């Protein structure tokens, strides 16, 4: 085993001086030319308020209008954010929900959390309401994260240290994805559906490829729990959350942290992470209560969303990229802009 | 006398009520449980019966028969509204403290505020239909036979309520803390437990029990203050 | 990467001496609380240690409470514990492992199976 | 406001209309965490308490005409960071310890300080249950399990003045309870500073009253976050 | 186990012999990204306020 | 989701007849719903609507303060009792179905029909100007539509619907706000305007498609619903 491990050792060795001789600059002296972000003020225009427990995760429509969001009181709600509306209204048999996803369609919204069980609900319905599409089982863990590929198919992070595609018209999994030693508790599509990276709790992020159940390759330089993770806009690159008080920029195809966020003052932990349209203003959702809004080149705060109560557990950006949606623990939601 | 306190009394209680409203109502961190909702009406309902009272201590001098009444209708139902919103007080305890299970009554605070504002509304109603001269005359209630059943009668009804909660409190407050004077003394201020110094007042047994109706009494608002909103941690983060 | 790789151990005598060291590399290690977990032959994982930032909360797992003492030092990363005393039912694979989350005292899931932030192991063997 | 808006608008309000009839059933119902140990009695405490009144299993018992949910996780792995942060607003939290045992009493002691100390389930009461007394009460008499050898300070320990030994125990019995009740108190009345408290129980594993001694300490956390409402305590 | 410790170094070897560009080009590219489509980002211009559809 | 109706027959003038259109397939308390009638040889013309839950309750002018709507959600069942009926409420009846919310199909399905033989401004004019068109299988056919006031609300949607009248059969739904197409429809029907006058275009004509089109707006609450064209081989 011994000779097993050493090896071992030694392709992470020669990992590291690849890397090490890959970084000829770094982005803070590529960008450090560039003008400034500012100062960006924004405040909320909508109070989404109605829930009953704690807002643990939402997803956006790509309609930039709908909204689902989970909440531990045992809902879905779906939200019509620009007129404040309950679209719709989904009870669930399990009250400990974890996440919840918007198809890219809009016919259906997933959900699932300690109860191991991904629960699609049919919203398109000719009789009139939601109903439970599929009842998608075999996890062994609580699914942490799960985001619909195209109307068929999802993948869902869980909490057995594993990824898993399914099709919901059999109810089975096509792929599995395994690799991680810890709970893996957020997934990211890049935008062409093709590539997914997963931020797990054994301080690393892997980039699976969903067409053939494999990891590419695996992003370490985070120290602690990763719990939020999202894809650039483009979708070479992507950007990290975790507990160790910093975000950090991960190019999928350079294999290094090109950018920490992190400052002195914050001491908490990271829960959400998504970037604008443009990617240029990282918006992070952190334990202190907040939401600070980093530049993704500079590394500087341009401004702090500060008008929650507990933990900022989900935060989101419309697919225009126009409106933040951050969902926290004292059971509001609310749209900044 | 008296008399002179009393304006500087009635002056420190309003505007620092007035800080307490404009608090709890923008701030909507501290406007969460049930015993802050409460507390706003009750401040409320203290707001506006000190400046009616100010504004029946200065604008008496005017003699039409209408607004003497009317002020005395004010005067008499913000003071009846300010009772009933302490013996409520009391009554959310009882569902808090006593029964402690099973007190989520869909629209609490708005039955609340049928039996805090509207109750006080029937009777005020009531007594001017009987004969309204009772109210005219400083514009207070002339009649005096009515002084003794809807003023002081009522305010026995909310005053025994009141003690029989307090001494509930300082009975589960022992029974932790066996198996906190500024938690007391908030008590105190919130259920109207000092306006029990009025029953010595009134009779001619002592100045010095005349001078604490006047002195207690009559800033219980500066009291709700700084025991209610200047006294919490949460208030004062959120002032930053 | 989070690497703990803990040295020391062998082969000691009963009431012998053994210095365990872990050298902690890809995090700053004045920021978490550090752990000692050991695991006897076939009764799973069993906490013995642990010290906080800086020092200063020091506790022990009752069966080794005067006999072994743990020390870090936060100039070389290096986390220590001391074996002055040992009795045979002492051998087990002893572990390096590190408090989930940074800036807190909240040492969940440490003995927990497959723990990430956990070192690989050092063998100490009493007879 | 358009035609099809005010009846969206309309649409939302008997959403409302039914959220706070389920909030009628939320708040009337309360949340526990049944979290223990494999070794102890903790299927046990399901069992007896359902007769007489999937990574989650939920019991409800209903004593004096209140809810109360119980869960307990099943197919979750041992890992005890993530999933525990769900159960942040759970009415308490019943700890069973097997006592009887004594290799593994300071495992359960370690996830004792692991619950009681963390950020998000602060504020959060325990009550704590100490199953397998009958066990325990057999086997120091038989007196084979030396409780000095696992913690050397059963040696210095007398039995508190504020004790109530039941009748026909006797005195070593009663001097190995409280020692165990001595360690889970000292992690929880040191760290907690008056935001949530410890609630020992002596249990047996059939023992019938465990619904009343749940229901009997969560009028009491109740009633001291309502005093925390006042800021009384 | 014997087993995992396989899979771990077949990882890394087919994680080892993959394609990686400097990262001053892959800083570039990203910095073009975000000055490209800098009028297609309302969170860092703010939008006049008729556009904006949460006004 | 069957929307069977029941009474309607021969009334005498003055008389009072109750019709109960049952609901056999789809959730009722989720859907508001409409009663729309059918002249002999005449359009569609809207005659009731009640919320789900009832909350509001909108009638047609001419039918006031005569008719009454009701709904009954345990029993699954709308009524519509009628007093003091003049001979032009000679007309089929049809039940309504329609949910309201963002995305939503208002008058997706409607009922079969009961034929009621009575014996012997502020509404926007939706024009039509297209009774009868010669059209043959496999032509790209254009139905107009005009509107009185413009349809094109601040939201952005512009509330025009289509619907299709097969000869022995109920309208179905085609097109809504303007150009949602509605989910049993072909991709054949598109839909076009500008807010004042409007265009349906069926590109790809079959022998199914046979019967007279309708218009409607749904921006005034006063429901409208234009003469008809008819598209006869
Ligand atoms: C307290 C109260 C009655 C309650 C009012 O909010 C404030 C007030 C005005 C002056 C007080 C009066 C009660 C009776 C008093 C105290 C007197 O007898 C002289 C001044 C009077």
């Amino acid at each position: 085993l011994d000779q097993l491990r050493q090896e071992a050792e030694q392709l992470k060795n020669q990992i590291r001086d690849a890397r090490k001789a890959c970084a000829d600059a770094t982005l803070s002296q590529i960008t450090n030319n560039i003008d400034p972000v500012g100062r960006i003020q924004m405040r909320t225009r909508r109070t989404l308020r109605g829930h009953l427990a704690k807002i643990y995760a939402m997803h956006w429509g790509t309609d930039s209008r709908l909204l689902v969001s989970a909440s531990q009181d045992g809902k879905l709600i779906i939200w019509d954010s620009y007129t404040t509306n309950k679209v719709h209204a989904i009870p669930l048999r399990s009250s400990w929900v974890m996440t919840c996803a918007y198809a890219p369609s809009g016919n259906y919204v997933a959900c699932g959390g300690l109860d191991n069980i991904c629960s699609i609900y049919n919203l398109k319905t000719r009789e009139g309401n939601v109903r439970v599409s599929r009842e998608l089982a075999g996890h062994t863990g609580y699914l942490s994260c799960c985001r619909f590929l195209d109307d068929n198919q999802i993948v869902t992070s869980s909490g057995d240290t594993t990824c898993a595609l399914w099709d919901i018209e059999t109810g089975q999994q096509t792929t599995t994805f395994t690799g991680h030693t810890g709970d893996v508790m957020s997934l990211s599509l890049a935008p062409d559906t093709r590539l997914f990276v997963s931020g797990a709790c054994d301080a690393s992020a892997k980039l699976w490829d969903v067409r053939e159940g494999m990891c590419r390759q695996t992003f370490t330089g985070h120290e602690s729990d990763i719990n939020a993770i999202c894809f650039f806009p483009n979708g070479n690159a992507f950007a990290t959350g975790s507990d160790d008080a910093t975000c950090r920029l991960f190019d999928l195809r350079a294999d290094q942290e090109l950018m920490t966020y992190s400052h002195d003052n914050i001491i908490c932990g990271i829960t959400s992470v998504s970037f604008s349209k443009s990617g240029r203003l990282l918006l992070a959702g952190y334990d202190d209560f907040n939401c600070n809004v980093w530049d993704a080149l500079k590394a500087d705060r341009a401004g702090v969303l500060a008008g929650h109560d507990n933990r900022v557990s989900c935060l989101g950006v419309t697919d225009d990229g126009m409106a933040v949606a951050t969902g926290s623990w004292d059971s509001f939601l609310k749209i900044w802009n | 006398a008296l008399t002179f306190i009393t304006y500087i009394g009635c002056g420190l209680s309003s505007i620092f009520l007035s800080v307490t409203l404009v608090t709890y109502i923008a701030f909507e961190k501290i406007r969460r449980d049930y015993p802050s909702k409460i507390l706003i009406q009750l401040c409320a309902a203290l707001l506006l019966l000190n400046l009616i009272f100010l504004l029946d201590s200065w604008i008496a001098l005017y003699n039409t028969r209408g607004f003497c009444i009317a002020v005395a209708v004010f005067l008499h139902y913000f003071l009846l509204v300010s009772f009933t919103w302490m013996g409520l007080e009391a009554f959310h305890m009882y569902l808090a403290l006593v029964k402690v299970f099973n007190t989520y009554i869909r629209k609490y605070i708005l039955k609340f505020c049928i039996v805090g504002w509207g109750i006080p509304a029937v009777v005020v109603s009531i007594v001017l239909t009987i004969s309204p001269d009772n109210y005219g005359i400083f514009c207070w209630i002339n009649s005096n036979v009515v002084f003794y059943i809807t003023v002081v009668g009522y305010f026995c009804v909310i005053f025994l309520l009141n003690v029989s909660m307090f001494i509930v409190v300082l009975v589960q407050l022992c029974r932790i803390k066996k198996k906190d004077l500024r938690s007391i003394a908030g008590l105190t201020f919130l259920l109207g437990i000092t306006w029990g110094f009025a029953f010595f007042a009134w009779g001619p047994v002592n100045v010095t029990f005349m001078y604490l109706f006047a002195i207690f009494n009559t800033l219980q608002g500066f009291f709700i203050f700084i025991f209610y909103c200047a006294a919490k941690e949460n208030v004062r983060k959120q002032w930053r | 990467q989070v690497q703990l790789q803990e040295s020391g151990g062998g082969l000691v005598q009963p009431g012998g001496s053994l210095r365990l060291s872990c050298a902690a590399s890809g995090f700053t290690f004045s920021n978490y609380k550090m752990n000692w977990v050991r695991q006897a032959p076939g009764k799973g994982l069993e906490w013995v240690s642990d010290i906080s930032q800086s020092g200063a909360s020091i506790s022990y797992t009752g069966s080794v409470k005067g006999r072994f003492t743990i020390s870090r030092d936060n100039a070389k990363n290096t986390l220590y514990l001391q074996m002055n005393s040992l009795k045979p039912e002492d051998t087990a694979v002893y572990y390096c492992a590190r408090c989930p989350a940074p800036f807190t005292r909240d040492c969940f899931d440490v003995t927990s199976t497959t723990y990430a932030y956990r070192g690989q192991g050092t063998q100490v063997t009493v007879s | 406001l358009s035609a099809e808006d005010k009846a969206a608008v309309e649409r939302s309000k008997m959403i409302e209309k039914q959220l706070q009839k389920d909030k009628q059933v939320y708040r009337a119902t309360h949340r526990l965490l049944l979290l223990g140990a494999d070794n102890s009695g903790k299927s046990t405490i399901v069992k007896q308490m359902r007769i007489y009144h999937s990574g989650i299993f939920e019991t409800k018992f209903q004593v004096d005409k209140v809810n109360f949910h119980m869960f307990d996780v099943g197919a979750q792995r041992d890992e005890r960071r993530k999933w525990i942060q769900c159960f942040n607003d759970v009415t308490a939290i019943i700890f069973v310890v097997d006592s009887s045992d004594y290799n593994r009493l300071q495992e359960a002691l370690n996830d004792f300080k692991s619950i009681w100390n963390n950020r998000w389930l602060r504020t959060i009461s325990v009550i704590l249950f100490l199953n397998k007394q009958d066990l325990l009460a057999e086997k120091v008499l038989a007196g084979k399990s030396k409780i000095e050898d696992y913690f050397p300070e059963f040696a210095r320990y007398t039995t508190p003045e504020d004790a109530t030994p039941e009748p026909g125990e006797d005195p070593r019995v009663t001097r190995a309870k409280y020692f165990i009740r001595d360690e889970f108190l000292r992690i929880s009345t040191a760290s907690g500073d008056g935001r949530h408290y410890c609630y020992p129980h002596f249990t047996c594993s059939v023992d019938t009253e465990n619904a009343r001694r749940i229901f009997n300490d969560c009028r009491d956390i109740i009633q001291r976050m309502h005093l925390r409402q006042y800021e009384l305590l | 186990s014997i087993a995992q410790a396989r899979k771990l170094v077949e990882q890394l070897k087919m994680e080892a012999n993959i394609d990686r560009i400097k990262v001053s080009k892959a800083a570039a590219d990203l910095m073009a990204y975000c000055e490209a489509h800098a009028k297609e980002d309302p969170l860092l211009t703010p939008v006049p306020a008729s556009e904006n559809p949460f006004r | 989701v069957q929307l069977v109706e029941s009474g309607g027959g021969l009334v005498q003038p003055g008389g009072s007849r109750k019709l109960s259109c049952s609901a056999s397939g789809f959730a009722f308390s989720s859907f508001g719903m409409h009663w729309v009638r059918q002249a002999p040889e005449k359009g569609l013309e809207w005659v009731a609507y009640i919320s789900s839950g009832s909350g509001t309750i909108y009638y047609a002018d001419t039918v006031k303060g005569r008719f009454t709507i009701s709904r009954d959600d345990p029993k699954n069942t709308l009524f519509l009792q009628m007093t003091s009926l003049r001979s032009e409420d000679t007309a089929m009846y049809y039940c309504v179905r329609s949910i309201y919310y963002y995305g939503s199909s208002p008058f997706d399905f409607w009922g079969q029909g009961t034929t009621l033989t009575v014996s012997s401004s502020s509404d926007i004019v939706m024009t039509q100007a297209t009774s009868s068109v010669p059209v043959t299988p496999g032509e790209s056919v254009s139905i107009s539509c005009r509107s009185s006031k413009s349809l094109l609300h601040s939201n952005g949607n512009t509330y025009l619907y289509w619907f299709l009248q097969r000869p022995g059969q109920s309208p179905q739904l085609l097109i809504y706000r303007m150009s949602n197409l509605a989910s049993g429809v072909p991709d054949r029907f598109s839909g076009s305007g500008s807010g004042t006058a409007f265009t349906l275009t069926i590109s790809r004509l079959e022998a199914e498609d046979v019967g007279v089109y309708y218009c409607m707006q749904h921006l005034e609450y006063p429901l409208t619903f234009g003469a008809g064209t008819k598209l006869e081989l």
